């Protein structure tokens, strides 16, 4: 288009379309058991259209995701819901956007709590699998280092 | 009680991160395991204390001594090396998705998100947070995904059934 | 006090390393002088026979250590077979060379932050590792490997199975 239109975040800020619908229906503040598909998809494609001017990153998702609006914009105003599986999958992927948040909150809370290394008891002196190896490596990688005494 | 507390003591500062389990604590004393718990409950107890600085507890099968959160801010003073990135967004919805839903296929999960799913996937297996857990009874015989002891230390749970419950 | 909760929290976190006076000082803001009373009253409190660490000096280096009297127990703990702090520095170590590997002691220590002496000497005997060559130098280092008597052990059948690494 002709003119550059306001947006706060860059695409790769989001995890899909469904996570940019989520967006925009809490943008336009639009109602999710009831959607208005020709705004919404008009918000859509106005968003896509902008990004790809920037050649930014379009993941193949927003493209499908685009002629699956179009699409059922089409069918509800030519001649010839159709929108409740989008709406149901909106609603699913919102329900763990959610349980994620507060995963990440804990996340949060646990880095707070400091332990320490073991310690070497060699001098006090086995059935593991390829889990154990990937455990073991995590524990360490982990581990945050204080400054050494001088 | 006392000396049996010293001895608890000593066994969880020496095993640090990685902790002891119930069955190994009271393999050392030579009790019974809900004699061993009693020992430990006692020695929460003691860290309970606003002048101790360390505290007992039970993440993902095992007890293990920690700092208590409000000495952070003096922690991370003395902090030159961060340790482990926090998981991305990606990271995080996936392992959100399998820690609720497990066992549960590549293909439930993409269903859930909408996007292919195997980067983050990739993430969670090596950080331990996630393992196959065997494979669905279907055409395609799909890996199942679910979590792991590590998954319940990483976000501070005792076991599974402590999770949030689901909106 | 919320002082010596303070030092203990620190002292736990360093671990073996420990701390100087003027970092625990520099961490409460407070004068060493100060600082140092702290640090008194809870190694006193860390004699009392309840208590299972001490807090020890040496070398102008603060710690917190098991005490001695509980030694035969660490000797019990790592005995008993099962999931011992031992078990887990050989696991610690094999993953690093299995994904690291060609690697050597040098190498790997610099990464574990710790004598990884012994755990080698057990990866030899269980058969899970051996040399792989030396670097043709500097004290000819010996550089080790993952045997096909490892691939097998956990269930592979080549190395290129390994969980990939993105965030190394």
């Amino acid at each position: 288009m002709d003119v550059q239109l306001p947006y706060n975040v860059k695409i790769e800020a989001f995890e899909g379309p469904l996570d940019l619908l989520l967006h925009l229906i809490n943008r336009y503040e639009i109602d999710i058991y009831d959607i208005p598909v020709a705004q919404i998809t008009e918000q859509y494609m106005a968003y896509i259209h902008a990004m790809q001017e920037l050649e930014l990153d379009i993941a193949s998702e927003y493209l499908v995701m685009a002629a699956t609006l179009l699409a059922i914009k089409s069918k509800m105003l030519l001649p010839p819901d159709p929108r409740e599986e989008l709406t149901q999958r909106l609603l699913e992927y919102k329900k763990f956007k959610e349980a994620a948040r507060e995963l990440k909150r804990r996340e949060e809370e646990r880095a707070l709590l400091f332990t320490k290394p073991p310690s070497d008891l060699s001098a006090y002196a086995l059935d593991v699998n390829v889990y154990d190896m990937l455990g073991a490596l995590s524990k360490l990688l982990r581990r945050k280092k204080l400054q050494k005494p001088m | 009680l006392k000396p049996a507390k010293a001895i608890v003591e000593a066994l969880l500062f020496a095993a640090g991160d990685e902790g002891l389990s119930l069955s190994q604590i009271a393999a050392v004393l030579e009790v019974s395991e809900l004699e061993a718990k009693a020992v430990i409950e006692e020695l929460q107890q003691d860290c309970r204390r606003e002048e101790r600085g360390i505290q007992l507890v039970e993440l993902g099968g095992v007890f293990l001594l920690a700092t208590k959160k409000e000495h952070a801010p003096y922690l991370k003073k003395l902090v030159e090396a961060p340790g482990a990135s926090p998981l991305s967004q990606a990271a995080l919805e996936t392992l959100a998705i399998i820690a609720y839903r497990q066992p549960i296929t590549r293909a439930e999960i993409e269903e859930i998100r909408g996007v292919k799913s195997d980067k983050p996937l990739q993430t969670l297996m090596a950080r331990a947070l996630i393992k196959e857990v065997g494979r669905a009874e279907g055409t395609g015989r799909p890996i199942l995904y679910g979590t792991t002891p590590e998954f319940l230390d990483y976000f501070g749970l005792k076991t599974l059934e402590e999770l949030p419950p689901l909106p």
